[PDB]
């Protein structure tokens, strides 16, 4: 403040010397003169442009420019060695930056972040990569201070680039990133890639570790969303925080669908929070006349499942007409078929009754897509529930009503496969859904299947020797799920199958189904474990992932006991040429592996060098089994293997702690040596 | 840094699993519907069937 008084009582000359004298002292090395220059540099900069003065020398001119000022001073100061020091030039750019923008000099912008070929994008590559949080705190207030003027038309990856910053592993980062977001949005309503964008980096941040940016983002959207949206004889287009909130909920249709299971845990949370309203039911009965409210429907799909207490009529007229017609979205009839389901403990049976003769004349009708008939299925396993209040009577009812398709069904596979078949005389999708719904059917009615459904399916089975194959298998799989004694039958020839067909389709269809039947038996397909362990060593990178993933949902459970030979396994897959798949892997092992126990890797790290180093003689371990298979799959050895071993071997000595370092330092230079 | 978790590596909620039981051939409630992973399958126009719609298809 005084400088810029005595500024002010200083003439243009004696600025101009002065500031010349300043710039020679801006290079002299102390490091508090040097914080103190660039503050005051900041300072003037708070003031406008210098006077003209022609009278002055072209050095003494050009001083007088803000630009020039900025392109001379903080270009270094930016680009300095030190890291406070930058830290502290970053704030004060922000802040010279923006105060660019409030004297509206935004071709001063332009020549530094888009000088015609010091790329202002590259140096905010550097910035992010930064150790300091603080630096990355400035960069991103510095990178969303500016383009809230501009259009994001041609630059939509400064925003792609902008939540891979909202995935920096930070709490203030994100603390603050959130905040910029939320006032992106707000700073223009109109641009879908910037909500589709938002959309994208907002959903993951509630899986956090920590628990209150895990909340902020929580009720964030709840004033994005939950707090926007009015009744609809309120509801006005200029009324744009509703206009917005149904924007994003149309973002939401067909777009980024897996975010519905974090708003399963967030709405989980408001669950036990018990957020949900009763006046919340009403602005959404409200909307349910609204072509907005498929959405708003699934939505509803677990809110509306809390407390039915209103009158739902609308609803159900609504509900007959899509029903009625022929060809609606799937997914809004299988969110209608959930929220009915979900609300049938308060709906009484005098429209159950017509529901469910509705629900029969369309099921004879087969007028759906599979997932339509999934959700048909469990709702109607629902209105079995509600129907009955004791486990005998809903044993009858559900016995009857699956048996009414079960017998026509039935009937309609005894006139198809039964009976001869042509190579194209039969619909395939019509035969595929038929054999669904009777899965789906023997699902709910276990008592009710029969040793003639047994020769029946497994006829079905002897057309093999391709896509009704597969979900035969699966729906085989369902049944021996409720018959151990078709299971021990059938695992012979499902083994069989495993290594002799050549469609990766049906083995991964044989490999889930048999992996579901490792979670319900795991004590007698324990033995079967190896036949996954040779199958990890698959052609097809997408049938490797998905083992990863069915493997990952093994261990995360712990169904069996730990055997070095798995341990094996999940190191060799890591040495996949796809690194995604190989660094899913690690992300695992280090979130969740390591969570459960740190000491695996130590007892595990000499048997994986022997392993490694085809030794069977170890006197105290190396008593595993071995097959002819996978000791041609394990070309692990020689020359042309080295590499991955010590890239494995310092993977897992970067997961070892210090005090683990130094124990297995030990344990090697005793036991092995 | 941290990437994308899977949604599979997440357990129900408990009171979903009440609200769909499998039951036995004898009539006594087993388990639930969600125990199992066929459920959540998702059909391919080739016939296969994937946990995750979302990323690269097969050939």
């Amino acid at each position: 403040q005084s400088l810029v008084q005595l500024l002010s009582k200083l003439p243009c000359g004696e600025y101009a010397m002065f500031i010349a004298w300043l710039y020679k002292y801006s290079r002299s090395s102390k490091i508090p003169h040097r914080v103190f220059t660039l503050d005051v540099v900041l300072a003037l900069l708070e003031l406008p442009e210098r006077e003209v003065d022609n009278t002055l020398s072209l050095e003494h001119q050009k001083f007088l420019k803000h630009k020039f000022l900025v392109q001379e001073i903080m270009f270094d100061r930016c680009l300095d060695k030190a890291p406070t020091v930058r830290s502290k030039a970053l704030s004060s750019f922000a802040h010279c930056l923006e105060l660019t923008v409030t004297s509206a000099s935004e071709s001063i912008l332009e020549l530094l972040i888009n000088s015609p070929t010091r790329c202002v994008m590259a140096m905010l590559r550097r910035r992010i990569r930064d150790e300091k949080t603080n630096v990355r705190k400035s960069a991103l207030q510095v990178l969303v201070s500016i383009l809230k003027h501009c259009d994001v038309s041609g630059m939509k990856e400064d925003l792609w680039i902008l939540q891979d910053q909202c995935r920096d592993p930070a709490v203030s980062v994100r603390k603050q990133a959130l905040q910029s977001l939320t006032e992106l949005l707000m700073a223009q309503p109109r641009c879908v890639q910037i909500q589709k964008a938002w959309l994208r980096g907002v959903v993951p941040v509630v899986m956090d570790c920590e628990s209150t940016v895990q909340e902020k983002a929580l009720e964030f959207l709840d004033q994005l969303l939950l707090q926007n949206i009015r009744h609809h004889s309120h509801f006005h287009s200029g009324d744009d925080s509703q206009v917005l909130a149904w924007a994003l909920l149309t973002l939401l249709t067909t777009e980024s669908q897996e975010l519905s299971r974090y708003l399963n845990k967030a709405f989980h949370i408001w669950s036990k929070k018990e957020k949900f309203s009763p006046t919340f039911i009403n602005n959404v009965i409200s909307h349910t006349g609204t072509e907005h409210s498929a959405p708003a429907w699934m939505l509803l799909s677990k809110i509306a499942g809390s407390s039915p207490r209103l009158d739902y009529s609308r609803i159900i007229q609504s509900w007959e007409k899509i029903s009625s017609q022929q060809n609606p979205n799937s997914n809004t009839l299988g969110h209608i078929l959930c929220v009915i389901g979900h609300i049938a403990k308060h709906l009484p049976k005098s429209t159950r009754d017509k529901v469910t003769d509705a629900v029969k004349c369309k099921l004879n009708g087969f007028q759906w897509s599979l997932e339509v008939i999934s959700s048909a299925v469990d709702a109607l396993q629902r209105l079995c529930r509600a129907s009955a209040e004791t486990p005998a009577e809903e044993q009858e009812l559900l016995t009857q009503v699956c048996g009414d398709v079960l017998s026509t069904c039935e009937h309609r596979l005894s006139n198809i496969v039964l009976k001869e078949n042509g190579t194209g005389n039969m619909d395939e999708d019509l035969l595929v859904k038929y054999i669904f719904t009777l899965g789906d059917i023997a699902q709910l009615c276990p008592a009710r299947v029969e040793k003639r459904i047994f020769l029946l399916i497994q006829s079905v089975l002897a057309s093999s020797a391709s896509v009704i194959r597969a979900h035969a298998i699966i729906t085989l799989g369902k049944l021996c799920l409720q018959h151990e004694d078709l299971a021990k039958k059938s695992i012979p020839a499902l083994v069989r199958e495993l290594e002799v067909c050549e469609d990766v389709a049906v083995r991964n269809n044989v490999i889930i189904v048999m992996c579901d039947l490792c979670i319900r038996y795991t004590i007698m397909v324990d033995k079967y474990i190896p036949n996954i362990s040779m199958c990890l060593k698959d052609s097809d990178p997408f049938i490797r992932k998905q083992t990863l993933i069915l493997l990952t949902n093994l261990l995360q459970e712990e169904f069996v006991k730990w055997k070095g030979s798995l341990f094996f396994r999940f190191v060799s897959t890591l040495i996949d040429s796809h690194p995604d798949i190989a660094s899913f892997g690690e992300f695992c092992l280090a979130h969740l592996l390591l969570k459960r126990n740190p000491v695996m890797f130590f007892q595990h790290f000499i048997e994986c060098i022997f392993h490694f180093n085809n030794y069977e003689k170890h006197e105290k371990y190396n008593k595993f089994p071995q097959s002819e298979r996978e000791k041609r799959l394990f070309s692990l050895k020689g020359k042309s293997n080295k590499e991955r071993r010590m890239k494995i071997y310092k993977f897992l000595l970067e997961h070892f702690t210090d005090e683990q370092r130094f124990n297995i330092t030990s344990k090697i230079c005793l036991s092995i040596l | 840094i941290i990437p994308l978790l899977p949604m599979a590596l997440v357990a129900p909620d408990e009171m979903e699993k009440n609200n769909n039981p499998l039951y036995s051939r004898q009539g006594e409630v087993l388990a639930s519907r969600k125990d199992f992973r066929m459920n959540t399958c998702v059909p391919h126009p080739r016939g296969a069937f994937m946990l995750e719609p979302e990323g690269m298809s097969p050939m």
